[PDB]
């Protein structure tokens, strides 16, 4: 499953 | 919401505290409370909302995948029952957020920064629903995600520079949508490439801090393109 | 408990699933349900109970410390309010576990393995209450932790070899109690040293797998002794 | 704060 925008 | 009796400023301060304590369920409840006060959200407050719910749904999505994977590998009812429970709770969180966006966050968002940010969220949360959806209901969910993303893309293209982090994050997630949900890997790739290229041509205009922000997301685009090609 | 209508075997299977999904709140609720069926717990089931609640309270303890630390460093009411909220919820979880141990886990535990395991838990959960307690109430909480630990030590010394992982974990945590709660660093050190030494003299009797288990905990003892001396 | 038994 490809990374979407992470949550920093 | 039990948050009705608490000050908006206090809910915001408690949301910041909850982030520090890594208490994302509380953070979400606090930011829900804040939204329900009815005032528009600042930039910083929009981010608190985003971080709270992304953490909550991320945990649920991860739990869902583990269980769904066990369910498949076992081709007794407990795995399915429990996966349905997690799924229902995930859907509840998605519906909560979408409820907030629709009542009345999006319609009160006049500025491009605010509207694209919320429309992007709308796409993301329909996308999460689409991840667990089965059959024709799925088609409509998918169309709702696409329509929300598309509207946000159209605004960001008219109103924001190509290096804008929100425009870039939007394009990143919309591309993920194309790749993972819509079965359009070529659309995914084209969008990621085009977004990356136009941002790179505009990096020369940025300060050191804006450059750092933009390039961070540009790297995430390149990583996906590498994986996809 | 809403778990009354679910089979014991299903609650146990769902607790295992929840562990895999890293859903420790669900895991705790499932194991609570299982305990409330009234049957004694196996070894494996005791561990599921322990892991579920240790994860839940560990998150709360960590959140508590962050907030309490912010509270101190700021010598508005929101930090105190929210720390009290977290604290109350932690106390609720501790009281739940202690309620389970007292009704009727401990009193039905005939074997040394089961009784020491539950008495150890009792000590741990009074210790967590003591961590957040203020004043004279604290003294009684502290005495309850010590009395529970002490009874477990007396049984484990009569009934278990010095390399028994439960005896070792007990001694580890009791030592932590002495160091961090009871203000007896010398008692802490003596116990850790003595426990370590007697286990080491008995390692020769163990199989390769028992040796690996014992030495793992022996290392944790040595790490504390290094920190404390 | 000194480590107690971890939860594996
Ligand atoms: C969807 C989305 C895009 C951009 C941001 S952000 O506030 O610009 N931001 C800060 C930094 O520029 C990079 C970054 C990475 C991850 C999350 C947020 C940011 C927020 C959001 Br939501
Ligand atoms: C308090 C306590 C002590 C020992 C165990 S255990 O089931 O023996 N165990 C397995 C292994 O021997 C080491 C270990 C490390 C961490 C947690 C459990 C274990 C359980 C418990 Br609770």
């Amino acid at each position: 499953r490809t990374p979407s925008l992470p949550t920093p | 919401g039990a948050m009705g009796s608490m000050e908006r400023a206090s809910l915001i301060q408690k949301a910041k505290l909850a982030e520090q304590a890594e208490r994302y369920e509380d953070m979400a409840a606090f930011m829900k409370g804040a939204v329900e006060k009815g005032e528009e959200l600042s930039c910083e407050e929009r981010n608190l909302l985003s971080v709270a719910y992304k953490n909550v749904v991320g945990g649920q999505r991860a739990a869902w995948r583990v269980l769904s994977s066990i369910e498949q590998k076992s081709n007794g009812p407990e795995v399915r029952e429990y996966r349905e429970k997690v799924e229902t709770e995930l859907q509840g969180v998605c519906d909560t957020v979408l409820g907030l966006l629709d009542s009345h966050l999006i319609k009160e968002a006049g500025d491009a920064e605010s509207r694209v940010f919320y429309l992007k969220m709308k796409g993301d949360y329909y996308r999460y629903l689409a991840e667990v959806a089965t059959g024709d209901d799925k088609k409509r969910i998918i169309d709702s995600a696409r329509s929300a993303y598309q509207e946000a893309m159209d605004i960001s293209k008219k109103e924001m520079p190509p290096t804008n982090p929100i425009r870039l994050g939007l394009a990143l997630n919309f591309s993920v949508f194309h790749y993972e949900i819509a079965n359009s890997p070529e659309e995914a790739i084209s969008l990621a490439k085009t977004t990356f290229d136009e941002a790179m041509a505009d990096l020369h205009t940025l300060s050191e801090d804006s450059y750092k922000d933009s390039t961070l997301i540009m790297q995430l685009l390149r990583d996906n393109l590498t994986l996809w090609t």
